[PDB]
């Protein structure tokens, strides 16, 4: 038998290959040959001495390393399933190392059932350790091994939906790392919590982020990280706001927390961050819906924002710009919507035939009739339902907003209605609202036949 | 609609049978399972014939100004170098590879075209360890992508140039082919490892004006190793005995693919060389899809998982 002088020169020759050929035309190759050459060497062909089963343990890891480098593990499969059955017939580490290379074979398996049966067992080898039955006093390589089994579950959870399961077993993991970068797994922890609906831990996880980066520890793409976290931060502003719609301390620390984000925005250049600026700032100056006065002040605000946006992005022109500024058109255009709610509430409530206010009612009414028109120019005249939206608010507007000359209600109703059958007779499926246009349609057809004969005589 | 074209290597234990052009039979060990795609090119096709039928008819209609996205990919041993570079350059029509040919006809097509005019931008990179790397210059290294107001997405470092003639595209095309024999000499090992892309962007004037757009793509992708390529509806298992910080970077990054919810935003953050590719599909573009592959007898599995992916290209 190998004695121990031996068994050590052997194992710090297979280790120091081993761990040598990875940090750099042939190597691997050869480091195979060199690592069977190893497995020559063992000699393959309490009670007795427990150091040769602690050696035959480890040279069946390093067995199981072997494989993985020829990624044609199956015969290791087998002498590692023998292995394991021989140490499942009898321990304080050799049970984990069987269970991490257990693990990583049925993980090769590439079988969902089986890999996850073998991992609910391998749960129940990890609390049984965990029932707590060198580097420092053995618990240092223990704790790395225990980040490695942790992520591996995790990745046998995300194998599954199983998404409640993964999350909290992935703040056990970030967690666990953080007993002695980060602010991404926290991002993507609380990016689970906007797709949830709890948000007191997101809020907790939020200022675990903010701690962990202002003592990051130091002796980057923290950018778009941080971006990221104001991002998050009007997503929980939008969370609230939901709850509340579907007080004015929530709308300063949006203001301040907006503020900083369009600060560490343009610091940060960027091409998209610019489209995720738009997005979340025409959420915030739409559904802060709570005044009068100050209501309008938000509106030009909105209105500056888009202002800013718009006089390099008519030189920028993708078609992707056309895609993503049909949204946001789109999105100027519910904007557009509720001004003109606005308007007739002032209207209201207010001396409206004024000369200047009239000149600017119109002003944005013409102005959303062109981005209209810029949304028609979107289909080619020389995934729809957002167009039957659009068709429903161009036929309102064709509809409602005309103080000129009544000649061209009479052509816009019957553009809209000709655009009515077009959609009936193209799609032959049903709207969200569009029975409500098809009656004012009606309505509208039989009363601009009848008015204006009487009218505009 | 996606016109998917393929091109397989003759294998000369292939275990494949093709009873048509558009469809394979392929005999696998659990049971035999048949695969259908729109075009399948097989042993007995020429080089001549791909280029003619495939090329020529999609060339034809990337001329009316939208990016019919050919491009080269493939694993390990895939036919690739091959078809496209050559062997070696050892003036040979057969051995020297569809590119010139594909030069040719498109100054043909720009000659008998012409009535700032129709004008061409040609590009390499190769992108190794995740750093993009010109062939031009040696200080060209780790220059940045950046997608520009232009619609033209590139590299900040790079320096196009001008091509009058296809002798012209010849000489720089084997100068940058010769460079790439020097990088075989140089810290590109493998050509597996690296992610070469060749490309071709030609531009056009209405009459003078309006810009019309076709790109020829040649990529060189990750092969048959197991390390990379990012998404995978096999093994999606990170696999390794590394340090759980970077396996927990991406355990992170493919949590967040659990955390899309129940529209996805196409990634941009997930690699610069899918960013360089997502401005082609998805793209406002004709979807023609000229794509090389290789079916191998060895990683049988692994081929598996690239018939899956050409089936993921159909959907
Ligand atoms: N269509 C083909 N006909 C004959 N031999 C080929 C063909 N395609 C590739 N080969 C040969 O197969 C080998 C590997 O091809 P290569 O293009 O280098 O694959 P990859 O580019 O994926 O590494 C080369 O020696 C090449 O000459
Ligand atoms: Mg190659």
């Amino acid at each position: 038998n190998v004695p121990w002088a031996e068994v050590c020169e052997k194992f710090q020759a297979a280790l120091a290959l081993s761990r040598v050929e990875l940090h750099k035309y042939k190597s691997k190759y050869s480091a195979r040959a060199l690592l069977e050459e190893v497995k020559a060497l063992l000699g393959p062909a309490e009670g007795p001495v427990a150091q040769r089963a602690v050696r035959l343990a480890v040279i069946e890891f390093h067995l199981g390393v072997n494989h993985i480098d020829t990624e044609e593990l199956s015969a290791g499969e087998e002498h590692l399933v023998k292995c394991l059955r021989l140490l499942r017939r009898y321990c304080i580490s050799l049970c984990i190392q069987a269970q991490n290379n257990l693990g990583i074979l049925w993980s090769e398996r590439e079988e969902i059932e089986t890999a996850q049966a073998y991992l609910e067992s391998s749960e129940a080898l990890y609390n049984q350790y965990m029932k707590e039955v060198t580097e420092q006093e053995r618990s240092k390589r223990f704790e790395k091994v225990y980040t490695h089994n942790l992520y591996y579950l995790a990745q046998v959870y995300q194998h599954l939906e199983m998404f409640e399961k993964a999350a909290h077993y992935c703040h056990s993991t970030l967690k666990r790392q953080l007993e002695h970068e980060w602010a991404i797994n926290a991002a993507t922890l609380s990016q689970f919590y906007i797709n949830k609906l709890c948000f007191m831990e997101a809020r907790h996880c939020l200022s675990a982020a903010n701690v962990i980066f202002g003592q990051t520890g130091k002796i980057h793409q923290r950018k778009g990280e941080i971006a990221r976290c104001w991002i998050k931060y009007c997503l929980t502003l939008m969370q609230n706001a939901q709850l509340s719609m579907q007080a004015r301390e929530l709308f300063l620390l949006g203001q301040h927390y907006v503020f900083e984000a369009k600060e560490f925005f343009q610091i940060d250049g960027y091409v998209t961050d610019h489209i995720e600026v738009v997005q979340d700032h025409s959420a915030l100056f739409k559904v802060l819906a709570f005044f009068e006065t100050d209501m309008e002040r938000r509106c030009k605000m909105h209105k500056r924002r888009i202002a800013m946006l718009e006089p390099l992005t008519v030189d920028l022109n993708p078609q992707y710009y056309l895609l993503v500024n049909r949204q946001i058109q789109f999105e100027i255009a519910h904007a557009y919507y509720d001004m003109m709610d606005l308007k007739v509430a002032i209207a209201d409530r207010l001396r409206d035939p004024d000369s200047h206010i009239v000149k600017k009612i119109n002003n944005l009414n013409k102005s959303a009739l062109k981005y209209y028109q810029l949304f028609l120019d979107s289909l080619r005249d020389p995934v729809l339902r957002p167009a039957m939206l659009a068709k429903f608010r161009v036929a309102r507007l064709y509809g409602k907003i005309i103080t000129a000359d009544p000649k061209k209600e009479l052509e816009n109703l019957a553009t809209s209605l000709e655009h009515y059958k077009f959609i009936v007779d193209y799609c032959e499926k049903h709207p969200e609202a569009a029975q409500e246009i098809e009656v004012e349609l009606e309505l509208s057809k039989e009363m601009v036949s009848l008015l204006p004969t009487k009218m505009e005589r | 609609a996606i016109k998917v074209f393929v091109r397989i290597r003759p294998p000369a234990n292939l275990s494949l049978s093709v009873l048509s052009s558009t469809s394979l039979r392929l005999h696998s060990n659990p049971e035999p399972k048949t695969f259908t795609f729109d075009h399948v090119a097989d042993v007995d096709t020429t080089q001549e014939s791909v280029f003619a039928t495939v090329a020529k008819s999609i060339v034809e209609s990337c001329m009316s100004g939208y990016n019919g996205t050919i491009f080269a990919y493939g694993q390990t041993g895939s036919g690739k170098t091959f078809t496209m570079m050559g062997p070696s350059e050892s003036f040979s029509h057969n051995l020297r590879g569809v590119i010139p040919r594909s030069f040719e006809y498109l100054f043909s097509l720009i000659d008998r075209e012409k009535e700032k005019s129709f004008l061409s931008k040609c590009s390499f990179i190769e992108i190794y360890n995740e750093q993009i790397y010109d062939l031009l210059d040696s200080a060209s290294a780790g220059l940045y992508l950046r997608e520009h107001i232009k619609k033209g997405v590139f590299v900040v470092g790079a320096v196009e140039q001008v091509v009058t003639s296809a002798a012209e595209a010849y000489q720089v095309l084997s100068g940058g082919w010769r460079n790439r024999r020097v990088a075989s000499t140089s810290m590109n090992r493998e050509s597996s490892r690296s992610h070469a892309v060749f490309t071709i962007t030609i531009e056009s004037m209405e009459k003078c004006v309006n810009i019309r757009t076709s790109l020829l793509n040649l990529v060189d992708l990750a092969g048959s190793e197991r390390q990379k390529d990012t998404h995978a509806e096999g093994m999606r298992l990170k696999e390794a005995g590394n340090i759980n910080r970077s396996l927990s970077t991406l355990g992170q990054v493919i949590t967040a693919l659990v955390d899309v919810g129940n529209q996805r935003h196409v990634s941009y953050r997930d690699s610069k060389l899918t960013f360089l590719l997502r401005d082609s599909l998805g793209g406002n573009a004709k979807t023609a899809i000229i794509a090389n592959v290789h079916p191998g007898s060895r990683s049988f599995g692994e081929t598996l998982s690239t018939l899956n992916f050409a089936q993921r290209a159909k959907l």
